This record gives structure tokens, sequence and C-alpha cells, in this order.
């Protein structure tokens, strides 16, 4: 019944968004710039009110500055505007928001906040007093003098909630978040993780404070591909690259760098040394309690009877994870529209469980062992 | 291209491309993709349809 | 036949609309050439400024003319770069389960 | 139905009837205060920004109130200038004195600096919190009047 | 329909109210210098040739276009539009105006330091040879020529770096750019890493173009790994375009008329494999290393990451810099920090030495040795 609601504030929200002389000084500078403003890119900056520009093509002037807009926003490449009269510069262009910004930067902050854990609550606390204490409030380390920690690494089984976690701090934030995940840095051409390395971070360097969170970082150093030009000899130079990046110089910036892996043991151990990363975090399966509050909290929104114990799915398997449970509430909704009932019964846990111990733990053909 | 009676699109072989119009000496059937055209100095306006060549 | 010198005007250019920008301001990439914040007109919609559109642009003094239709097929083109064998569900007998 | 009647009597040529009745806004909807972003800013009758400028006020101002702090720390007029670090730091009672030292690069009038004060002072429906502030919407005046300025006693 | 009914009928009430508002709706600064500047000039800029001989008839390629015969405007000075000068160019006259400094490269001027980080020699504390000797090398002859000249003996032009990861390459690097007085210039051994062929000699030459105008600068170079180890041979044609960007950065670094006043500061993390060109002095003399901090050096680095921090005074230094032998000072700063942060965690303003054991026995135990796990016994 709530669709009335939806669709009439949907439609409100977009036409009030399509929402969007007295002044002769600015219509004197509309005047000193020209009707085909034409577009140019900067090389050099001279004091002498006119610096060097270049064309699309490559024609290079001296030309001058219409100066109520500043000069102090021309930097080094930009793209400005241009005269065609005497090709002067006539002022600032917005930027050109690269795909790199629309791809990465995640305006959203995405799902449910730190109420959508499991067997968290130190975990949180160490990524709260490491990242949000330094962002939110650290009026703490006016009070003491110290450093506040760099890097986190997330590592345990998979599906543990690295991406939940990774979710979660995206949730609560004020900075400008930024994801990478770790197989894109090998590509078809020789030397081209560096060049992602450096403007990867140079754009997160420029904008804010940030944050760089990157997944599965694990995935460059026990991987090879055919599709691959050079090899070890360039995936070297790209950690040595991210190396240099990570624990360089120039006072790095409030860039908080978190790292996310499956596995811990194929790793550098110069990257795992502090100065680059000063809290690694065990994601370990924490407890078969907190087992309920994962059946809680992805059951929340959901009509199911009694009908069920959630020890008879404590005492099934010795591994748990969210990965588990998620599984298990959407097998027993496939059973559930399978049988074409609500109100989720038990027999549709049972049958979800066996089928997702199944599919998949279980190993190998027998056997092995048994 | 054609966008309609009268003007049209056409690329000439300076490379680039132009907003043009066309002439009613030309009879219609004779765009059908693409034909070898005749155009203008000045105003570079089309002025003729050329029988395959080129 | 007297009236024909409007065939007699100058030409006009096909550019690019990436988006448009405040105070009536438009933006065109023309054939080969780099960006040129160009002039509205009159007639003209403001309203129908797209993404990656074609225009008619005036050579002169770059004021727009008219709104160019047919502007890209992306997708079109990538689907013709496949080419896939276009099915239905008559031809894939023999099994029904999966 | 009287805020459709504050959607046409905020249109009435009288600049101040405007002012204290488009300020009635943080009063009524102070619950429901995710449809308090308004686009106030987006007008043009400088007190209007003023309004929604009070309309922020003190309580714990998430990232969108500050947000809206981005463009009212950045005004030129005195008294409005002067108003957004009042509100400003009663919205938060580095981060903190971040803004603060931004007023500082916003200055380096003497009003400024008293404003940057008044902010420095904030930095460090109960009625007794709701009257003072109206008390204190005539501030565009002399240091008599600020002489009971220091009487929005609404705080422990 | 409780909270249906809420969201809703008031983001309906937000919508109505919006609706009203859609129907409520409905310089001097530089001007005249710009009207002056209209009969300012647009003047080209340019690339030159070769002149000729008693008289001038420059012969410019503008970069693109072709090439030409062109005369100067009267206005210049009539010597400096010597070759390779990129000068500014009349549209209509091609008359030529002034020179002026030429392309350096889109983006190799931007590793230019540009500023100074406040990294001291203090904080650096445990390496008092090394410290000395850097003096030494660099702070003396850059600043004082006092004795080096005066008997009449050279400054060394090369020192290379080397040691544990966490020992203080990045200090003394950063530390030298507290008390520069020079021309810092930043080199990642990444840079390069390029895609064309023959890049990174060009990189090199514009290196050393930007070395050689402006007098007695640094050149840092870090993590000369990727920069290249070694020559290698095989039937497969590999390592190559970092072969000759490594062979071109020693000949434009030393031989035939050499760098001048240039000192280079050189890391790595891995000097052994290094070819011998690099290793042969001339091209690099003083071989400086570190080594771990091994005595009360530690207790120095306690005290330089404690005095910026109200402690406990009841505390002592040299008990827990015998529980880490083989740290390193990036550990030392992470025990520090961290034991800190434990203060933190509390709801008190000065720390605990037994903070300093909650970092310590939290820190080498939990992540020195659970990565990796161990599950067996078979040793104790
Ligand atoms: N003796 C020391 N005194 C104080 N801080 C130190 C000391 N040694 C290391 N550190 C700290 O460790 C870091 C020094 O940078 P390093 O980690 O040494 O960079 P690096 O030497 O280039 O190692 P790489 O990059 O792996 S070759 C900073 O966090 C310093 O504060």
């Amino acid at each position: 019944l709530e669709r009335i609601k939806d669709y009439l504030l949907m439609e409100e929200e977009f036409i009030r968004n399509q929402e969007q002389k007295q002044e002769e000084e600015r219509s004197k500078v509309d005047d000193l710039r020209g009707t085909p403003m034409s577009v140019g890119t900067l090389e050099e900056i001279i004091d002498d009110n006119h610096a060097i520009v270049s064309t699309s093509v490559g024609s290079e002037h001296y030309v001058s500055i219409l100066s109520f807009v500043d000069k102090d926003l021309l930097e080094p490449g930009c793209s400005v505007l241009l005269n065609h009269k005497v090709h002067a510069v006539i002022g600032v262009l917005m930027d050109d928001t690269d795909p790199l910004v629309t791809v990465m930067k995640v305006e959203k902050a995405p799902q449910e906040t730190y109420a959508d854990i499991g067997g968290l609550d130190n975990q949180i606390q160490e990524i709260k007093e490491s990242v949000e204490l330094p962002l939110t409030h650290p009026e703490y380390y006016e009070e003491m003098g110290i450093k506040p920690p760099k890097g986190v690494i997330l590592y345990g089984p998979p599906g543990t909630g690295k991406t939940l976690l990774a979710k979660a701090v995206a949730n609560q934030t004020s900075a400008t978040f930024l994801r990478v995940v770790g197989s894109e840095l090998i590509q078809k051409y020789l030397g081209d993780g560096p060049k992602l390395v450096r403007e990867l971070f140079r754009v997160a360097e420029e904008h804010a404070p940030s944050i760089v969170f990157i997944d599965e970082i694990d995935a460059i150093g026990t991987k090879r591909y055919d599709s691959n030009s050079g090899g070890e000899r360039e995936i070297q130079r790209t950690m040595l690259e991210l190396l240099n990046q990570l624990d360089g110089f120039d006072s790095r910036g409030d860039v908080k760098v978190i790292m996310a892996t499956n596995r811990i043991e194929t790793l550098d151990p110069a990257l795992i040394r502090p100065g680059r990363i000063d809290r690694k975090i065990e994601f370990p399966l924490p407890d078969e309690k907190t087992k309920k509050r994962i059946f809680q909290i992805h059951t929340s929104r959901m009509t199911l009877a009694d009908d069920v114990t959630l020890d008879d799915l404590i005492m099934a398997k010795d591994d748990l994870s969210g990965a588990d449970i998620k599984a298990i509430c959407t097998e027993a909704g496939l059973m559930a529209l399978r049988e074409r009932r609500m109100k989720v019964t038990n027999e549709d846990f049972k049958k979800s469980k066996e089928n997702v111990l199944y599919k998949k733990q279980e190993g190998t053909p027998e056997g092995l062992y048994l | 291209e054609a966008v309609d009676q009268n003007t049209a699109i056409v690329g000439s072989t300076t490379g680039s491309n132009y907003y043009v119009r066309i002439l009613s000496t030309i009879d219609r059937e004779l765009l059908k993709p693409n034909a070898s055209v005749a155009l203008h100095k000045h105003s570079n306006a089309l002025v003729d349809v050329l029988p395959p060549e080129a | 036949r007297e009236e024909l010198q409007l065939l007699q005007e100058q030409g006009s250019y096909v550019g690019e609309v990436v988006r448009a920008m405040d105070k009536k301001k438009v933006l065109v990439k023309v054939h080969p050439e780099g960006k040129f914040v160009v002039d509205v007109d009159k007639n003209i919609d403001i309203n129908d400024v797209t993404p990656n559109c074609r225009v008619a642009l005036r050579n002169d003094s770059y004021t727009l003319h008219k709104i160019l239709p047919n502007k890209v097929d992306p997708l079109v083109s990538l689907m013709m770069v496949e080419k896939v064998p276009d099915s239905t569900y008559e031809m894939i007998g023999g099994l029904d389960k999966q | 139905l009287k805020v459709q009647q504050l959607l046409h009597i905020c249109s009435e040529h009288f600049d101040s009837k405007e002012k204290e009745e488009d300020k009635d806004k943080k009063e009524k909807k102070d619950k429901d205060k995710k449809e308090a972003p308004a686009d106030m800013g987006a007008h043009q009758g400088v007190a209007v920004l003023g309004i929604a400028l009070i309309a922020m006020g003190e309580e714990i101002g998430a990232e969108m109130a500050l947000r809206t702090f981005g463009h009212l720390l950045r005004y030129g007029e005195p008294t409005l200038r002067r108003a957004v670090p009042l509100a400003l730091a009663l919205i938060s009672v580095s981060h903190d004195a971040d803004p603060e030292v931004s007023y500082n690069s916003i200055f380096a009038a003497r009003l400024a600096a008293m404003l940057r004060q008044l902010a420095q002072y904030h930095a460090k429906k109960g009625t007794l919190t709701l009257c003072p502030y109206h008390s204190d919407r005539q501030l565009m005046s002399q240091v008599a009047v600020a002489g009971l300025l220091t009487v929005l006693v609404s705080f422990l | 329909q409780v909270e249906d009914d809420i969201q809703q009928l008031l983001k309906k009430i937000n919508e109505l109210t919006g609706i009203k508002e859609s129907d409520t709706g409905l310089l001097a600064a530089d001007k005249q210098t710009l009207q002056s500047e209209q009969p300012l000039q647009v003047a080209r800029c340019t690339k030159i040739i070769n002149a000729d001989s008693e008289d001038p008839k420059y012969i410019i390629n503008v970069k693109q276009f072709a090439k030409f015969v062109v005369d100067l405007s009267d206005q210049v000075a009539p010597t400096d539009i010597e070759e390779g000068m990129r000068v500014g160019v009349d549209r209509n006259k091609y008359q030529i105006h002034i020179p002026l400094p030429p392309k350096i490269d889109p983006t190799v001027t931007m590793m230019q330091v540009e500023e100074k980080p406040d990294v001291t020699y203090s904080d650096v504390g445990g390496c008092k040879e090394q410290i000395e000797k850097l003096r030494e090398v660099v702070e003396t002859p850059l600043l004082h020529p006092e004795r080096f000249v005066n008997l009449g003996i050279e400054p060394p032009k090369g020192v290379l770096l080397f040691g544990p990861p966490g020992t203080g390459k990045t200090l003394c690097a950063r530390a030298v750019a507290n008390r520069t007085d020079a021309c810092f210039i930043r080199v990642i051994g990444s840079e390069l890493v390029q895609k064309y062929v023959g890049e990174g000699a060009r990189m090199v030459r514009e290196l050393f173009e930007m070395a050689r105008t402006k007098k007695a600068c640094l050149i840092f170079f870090d993590e000369i790994d990727a920069i290249g180890g070694a020559r290698f041979d095989d039937g497969a044609g590999g390592d190559n375009e970092v072969q000759r960007t490594m062979l071109e950065l020693i000949n434009q670094l030393d031989g035939f008329d050499p760098r001048g006043n240039i000192k280079v500061l050189m890391a790595t993390n891995r000097p052994d494999t290094l070819d011998p060109a690099l290793m042969r002095p001339g091209r690099l003399d003083r071989k400086i290393e570190f080594s771990l901090p091994d005595l009360e050096g530690r207790t120095h680095i306690f005290k330089i990451h404690a005095r910026s921090m109200s402690v406990e005074r009841d505390i002592r230094f040299e008990l827990l810099a015998r529980l880490c032998p083989n740290s390193t000072g990036a550990e030392i700063r992470s025990v520090c920090t961290e034991a800190g942060m434990f203060a933190i965690r509390a709801r008190r303003k000065i720390a605990t030495e037994k903070d300093f054991l909650e970092a310590v026995n939290k820190v080498i135990k939990s992540y020195a040795k659970f990565s990796a796990t161990p599950r067996y016994m078979t040793y104790n």
C-alpha cells in the first residue's frame, strides 16, 4: 500500500531536482570573454600576467588572464578557458571528473551500520580508535602528542566480514572513500602498475583526508597469467612502487590505508612491518554464541515462526561465518518459495542446513580421509 | 547521414565533417547510405551525387 | 527559385555535447578538435542538452543551430562486434529442465 | 496547513515577518529533522540564509549540517559572517577547531573578530533552551544589546 | 502501517513543501588592464635549429608546423638566441622576442620536493657514526667549504645506503631535508618503469638537466632495485629497457665532464644484487650501511618517541630495550604509539610502564608470533 507515497515522493524529488541584466560589470566581464570561449591546457606559469598554454594539436602561446578569477586556481596540468581573438586565458574550467573518481570515489554510505556485525566488539573498537578517532575526535592526540596508527590488515577465512567491515567503515564516514580489488594491478602492457599506483594515490591525496581500502592484495604475489607482459620482473616493480608509495616521504597525509587478505603467509615482510601498517587485526571465526546474533540480524526483517532452535544450528558444523548463516537464510527462502509459504518452518532449515553444509564444505572424495 | 529534407551531414575529404543542406536538383533516392557527392568551395553545400567511381 | 541563396549559405559544424553549464552556456567537441564553450541561440532548447549528442553548430560565430538526431548506438556497436546466435525457445528442444 | 501557509506568506514583501515566520521551522519540525534541510540557502533574501543558519543550531550536528556550514561559513556580510560561528559552535559543544582556524583564514572586521570570539566560546522541547536565542535574534545592533547577549542561559 | 505512514506522508509533506517553493520562485579588478592587453601580443613559442654567420637569419621549427627562415625583432638581446633555446615568435611577422627556459617534462618537474619535512637528526638516534659521516659528506662541503678546498682535497660525490627495513634510510633522507639548504630532488626507483622504449634515458636526461641549471642541489634515489640489478644475458631478451635506463643513468651520472655539484644518496634493501658498475667508487664512495639498534640507542629512540608525550616519570627504558634485541625503530615506534593508545583506551592522561608492558606483550606476541600461526609442538 506504500507504493503511492513512494511513486509520488520519487516524482516530486525528480521534478524539484529539475527546478534549476541586473549586473552590468558581470556582463562587461562576459563581453571580455569571447563568444567562442575555447579550451586549452597549461604547461608553465610565468608571473608577468601571462603564461604558456597548449592547444589541442600543439600550438602554444603567451596569453594573459582575465583577472577576476584567480590564478592561484591554476596549476600545471589543468584545463583552462582560452579566447579566439588573442587566445587569452579566460577563466577556470571545472576539472575532468575522470572515471577514476566515478568508479572509485564511492559517494554512498552503503548498507547497515555496526549493528550488522557478528562476533565483533573488539575489532570494531580497534578500527574505531585507529581510523574514526583519528578522523572524528583527534583531540586526544593533542592531549598526549602521539602519532595515530597507520595501516590496518583484515585477515582470516573467506566469508568472515572483510567485505562487511569495509562497508561498515564506509557507512559511518565523513571522508572520501576509495576501493580497489587487488587483482586489478596487472595489465596487458609493460609498466602499467606504477602508473596506477601514482595516479590512484595522487587522486587520493588531492581532494581531502580520505580512506583507501584495497582487498585481496595477496592476488599479486601468488598469481600468474598468460595475460602478462614481462612478469615477475614487473610484479616486483609494481610491489616496489607501492612499497615506496606507502612508506615514502613528504608527509603522506591523513589517508588511512586499510588492507584485507584471506591468507597471510605469502606476503612481503617488508609490507607488514610498522611504519607502513601499525594495526594488524586478527579475524578468527569468533564464537558459537554470536552465531545467534547473525541469525537474529539476518532474520530481523523476515517473517518466521518459532519452530527452530539455533542450538540445532550450533551443533551442526565446526566453522562458523556470516557466509554460513546468510546462505542458510537465502536457501530457506528458496525452500519457502519452493513450497509457496511464509513464516519459515523447521524443514526448510533442515534441508537448507544439509544442502549448504554439503555445498560447500566437505573435502575430498572418499577416502580421504576418513 | 540525412537529417530530413533540405538538410544532411556529409564528411568531406578534408577529414572533417559538416552540417550542410542539400539541393532539390538531387533525386532523393541517390543517397542510399553512401554516395560520392559533390560540394561547393565557399559555402561547402552539397551540389550533386556522382556515379560509382573512386 | 529566386530564394535559393538560402542554399548558397555557409556550412556548419557537427560536434559533441558533453553537458551544459551555467548562464545558458554549453560545450562542444567538434569533429577532430578540442573543447569549445559555445553560445546558445533563441530557437533551441537547453532542456534538450543530452550527454553525448550531436547538434548543428554554426561555423562563423559557433552558435547552436539545431539538434542532430541518431547519436551513437554504442551497445549496438558492441553487439555487432559479437553477432551471437539470436535465439528463442523453439530451438533448444530435447531438454527443458535447465 | 501552516507549513503551506509558511510557503505562501514566506513570500511576503515585508522581510522581517519573513525572518521570524520562517524562523519558526526549527521549533516546528525539530523531531522529523530529515526534512529540515531546505533550500533556504538556495534563496536570496540573505536573512533567509540567516534563518537556516539559526535552524541548524546546537544539537549533535551531523556531516550534512557542517556541509551546510561549508557555504554558510563563506559569506561576506559581517552580520551573516557574524551569524555563522554562533550556531556553528553551538552545534559542536583538526575537527572542532578546524572551522575556527578557517575563520582566521576568513578575516585574517571587528564584528567578525567578535563573532570568532563567540564561536570560540561556543566551542568551549525544554523551553529554557528555547527562549534565549530567539532573544538573540536581533543581534545586528549596539553592544548595549550585547550587554544582554550573555543572558541566553541554556546550558548546565 | 506505522513506519510506512511515517515515511510516506512525511516525505509527501516534504514534497508538497517543495512544490510551493518551486512555484513561489515565479569585475573592476583588472578589466581596463585587459582592454589594454588586447594591444598585447600573442607570442607563439618555438624552437631553434641554428643561426647563421655574420647575420642572424634564424632557422626555426615551431614545434609542429614546418621549418622557417625567420628574423628577430629588434627588441631582442641579439646574442642569447642560441640553438635549442625555446623562444617566442610573432604570428604574422615571425619575429622573435625573448628566450624562455625550455620544456622540462610534463611530469618530471613534479618530483622536486618544494617543501622541507620536519624530520631532524635528533630523531635518528643510535647511528652516531652514520650521523657524523653523513654530516661530513653532505652538510659540510655544501655549506662550509672551509677545510676541503683550503688543503686541496675533494668531497665525495656518492654515498650508498641499505640496512634492515625500518632503520632510518627514510629518516636520514628526510632529516637532511630539514637542514638541506639545497635543491632536494626526490626520485623513486620505479619512476624509470615506463611503457615506451628508451624513455628512462629521457628521464635521466631531464633529471640531470634540472640538476645542472640550479647549483648545489640534492637528488635522492630510492629503491634502486627496479633501476636494475645486473646485466643478465639470455636467449629471450628480458630486462632491456630497465638495462639501458640503468646504463644511461650510470653515464649521465658520471663520466666525460661529470655531474658537478650534486650529491646523490642511494638506498636499497637488497644491495647484494647490484651490478659492479654502480658499486665501483668515484660513482659512490662511502658505502655507509645500517645495523640494528643493539644498545641504549634503543633507549634513545624510546626517549624520542616518549618525549612528545606526557608520561609517568617513574619509568625506565632499558628494560624493554633488553626485551627487544632484534627490533627496529619502526617497531619501537609502533610499541610507543600502541602504549599511548592503551593509555587513551583508559580515560587517564598519563601512561604507565605497564602500558608499555601491554604494548610489548601484545605486539611482539600477537603480531610477531601469530604471523604465522604455530599449532604444533615438535620443538620445545
Ligand atoms: N633509529 C630510529 N629512530 C627513530 N625512529 C626510527 C628509527 N629507525 C626507524 N624508525 C622509524 O621507522 C621508520 C623509518 O623509515 P624506514 O621504515 O626505515 O624506511 P626504509 O628505511 O626505507 O625501509 P625500507 O623502505 O623497507 S628500505 C619511521 O617510522 C621511523 O620513525
